């Protein structure tokens, strides 16, 4: 089957903030790449093999709000730019690639899966260029091989002129890496 | 430094389905 995707947002504004501060998710958790907020910005946190992995500059060494109050990481590393904490009690988790296709595919905040084809270890070519405004709540982001199974997070976007052309991300290899260091 | 909360979820485990009436 091919790779569809849906979005749903749990919550807003002001409960966000609240949780924010109160450190307690009460909600019910679904799906393998959550849409995450801090108080400066929003993006992506996958879940890949039991564990949720978003984007360094985004959580930072922040905790993240659970049901049983704010849960501490179980990975940082600047260097590698990720962070991790334990999947969230609802999620389901992807799985790395094991075909090394170079066609990839990048599931959107806006839950809308474009194809960047691999053009090394963290880059991959938008075969179809999209203006950062669209990329932008995607850190985080899965980069998934035609099977469905995790390749990448995404990172950053290489444009131009305001216009993405490629795209850089988090091989699955670093967040292997990531966790026996 | 306030908690990372989630606000959203995107789900891929969908698979084509006839959007039921009610
Ligand atoms: C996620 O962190 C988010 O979704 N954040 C939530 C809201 C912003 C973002 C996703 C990118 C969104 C679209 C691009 C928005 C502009 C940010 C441009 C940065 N691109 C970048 O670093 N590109 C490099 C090459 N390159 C430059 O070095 C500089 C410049 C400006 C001339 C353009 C350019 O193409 C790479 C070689 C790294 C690809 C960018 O995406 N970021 C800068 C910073 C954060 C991300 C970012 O905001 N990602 C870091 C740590 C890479
Ligand atoms: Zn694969």
């Amino acid at each position: 089957a091919p790779i569809t995707a849906y979005a749903q947002q749990t919550r807003g504004l002001l409960g966000c903030i609240i949780t924010s501060l109160t450190g307690r998710d009460k909600n019910q958790v679904e799906g393998e790449v959550q849409i995450v907020s801090t108080a400066t910005q929003t993006f992506l946190a996958t879940c890949i093999n039991g564990v949720c992995w978003t984007v360094y500059h985004g959580a930072g060494t922040r905790t993240i709000a659970s049901p049983k109050g704010p849960v501490i990481q179980m990975y940082t590393n600047v260097d590698q730019d990720l962070v991790g904490w334990p999947a969230p009690q609802g999620s389901r988790s992807l799985t790395p690639c094991t075909c090394g296709s170079s066609d990839l595919y990048l599931v959107t905040r806006h839950a809308d899966v474009i194809p960047v084809r691999r053009r090394g270890d963290s880059r991959g070519s938008l075969l179809s260029p999209r203006p950062i405004s669209y990329l932008k709540g995607s850190s985080g982001g899965p980069l998934l091989c035609p099977a469905g199974h995790a390749v990448g997070l995404f990172r950053a976007a290489v444009c131009t002129r305001g216009v993405a052309k490629a795209v850089d991300f988090i091989p699955v290899e670093n967040l292997e890496t990531t966790m026996r260091s | 430094k306030g908690s990372v909360v989630i606000v959203g979820r995107i789900v891929l485990s969908g698979k084509p389905a006839i959007i039921p009436k009610k």
